[PDB]
């Protein structure tokens, strides 16, 4: 019972290419509470609405989260015309999704910052990430890029963005609706 | 939801004191109940917390194995048996509720940031 969002509140969130995926079945959730624990800067959805995704019953709910600087919002909007959707993280198009950009407030003291934001700028002929999967280069690219420009090959090149005062993160949600299995519901 | 502390007062240097927190108004059964304190001029400190899918508890590390958060089986009132009380333990002790249960260990580490319902506090002074 009650969906277990606790693991997000403790630790250093991974970089975008190492996104952490939490799967929820048979549990009631409260997303509005989770988001109230943050300063929410952006909240867009595909094939569902912010209101609907906090108030619907699903067969499973998937929450991805990672460190992501709010200044790279453009790099998400560009979609497959840029490295993030090409090489790091790209949400399903067969299921409704949302992507949320958030700053962790000073008062929520138990989310730990990494040395910087990092992402894969190239990973190869090119090896693009398929919707909902990890980059083939997840093995060789380090948890954090050391210096903007590193070239790992066993060909994966990393980039960096300086750390902000307060950690900025991204949350990706994918819901799946079933038949006779929609038992991830909002609590009332 | 309504929360009220009691049981405080003057404690001997070294003695123990049991505080309570009557809980009304909760409809579901999943939520966080925490215990806090604040000596004046300073910020609220998190102490102990309860989680109600199972009853798991934890305690901030400055009261480890001295303060013991319990909950009544039938009353759903939460207790706080405190032991080895030092003057540094003198504060106004607040009781706090939240709307879900995973919001707990965090607010216990962040002076009640995510807590929703609060009591007026009771006073504990150790000599
Ligand atoms: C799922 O999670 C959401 C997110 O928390 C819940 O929705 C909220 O419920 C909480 C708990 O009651 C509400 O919190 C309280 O906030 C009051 C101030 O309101 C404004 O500020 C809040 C942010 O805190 C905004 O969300 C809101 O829009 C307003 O702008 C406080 O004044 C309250 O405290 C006082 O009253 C209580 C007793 O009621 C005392 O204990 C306190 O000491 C103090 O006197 C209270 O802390 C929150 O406002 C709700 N938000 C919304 C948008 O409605 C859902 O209820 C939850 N669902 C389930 C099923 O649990």
């Amino acid at each position: 019972v009650e969906c277990d969002f606790s693991p997000l509140l403790s630790g250093t969130p991974p970089q975008v290419y190492n996104f952490k995926r939490l799967v929820f079945t048979n549990c009631n959730y409260n997303l509005t509470k989770l988001l109230s624990l943050f300063s929410v800067n952006d909240f867009t959805c595909s094939q569902i609405s912010p209101a609907a995704i906090a108030s619907n019953c699903y067969s499973s709910l998937i929450l991805d989260y990672f460190s992501y600087p709010l200044s790279m919002k453009s790099d998400l909007s560009v979609s497959s015309a840029g490295p993030i959707s090409q090489f790091n993280y790209k949400q399903s198009f067969s299921n409704p999704t949302c992507l949320i950009l958030a700053t962790v407030p000073h008062n929520l003291t138990t989310i730990t910052k990494p040395l910087k934001y990092s992402y894969i700028n190239k990973c190869s002929v090119p090896q693009l990430v398929n919707a909902n999967q990890y980059s083939p280069c997840v093995s060789i690219v380090p948890s954090t890029v050391w210096e903007d420009g590193d070239y790992y090959r066993k060909v994966a090149s990393g980039s960096t963005v300086a750390m902000t005062e307060q950690l900025q993160m991204g949350f990706g949600i994918t819901v799946q609706y079933g038949t006779d299995t929609n038992s991830v519901c909002p609590k009332l | 939801v309504q929360l009220q502390e009691s049981g405080g007062g003057s404690v001997q240097a070294g003695g123990s004191l049991k505080l309570s927190c009557s809980v009304s108004g909760y409809t579901y059964s999943t939520y966080c109940i925490a215990w806090f304190r604040q000596v004046p001029g300073k910020e609220r400190e998190g102490l102990a917390f309860i989680k109600n899918p199972e009853g798991n508890t934890d305690y901030a590390d400055s009261v480890q194995g001295r303060f013991f958060i319990s909950q009544d089986t039938v009353d759903n009132t939460v207790y706080l048996s405190m032991n080895s009380l030092k003057p540094e333990d003198t504060a106004t002790y607040y009781c706090a509720g939240a709307v879900s249960n995973w919001v707990c260990g965090m607010s216990i580490k962040s002076q009640g940031y995510g807590m929703d319902y609060w009591g007026k506090g009771t006073q504990v002074t150790v000599s």
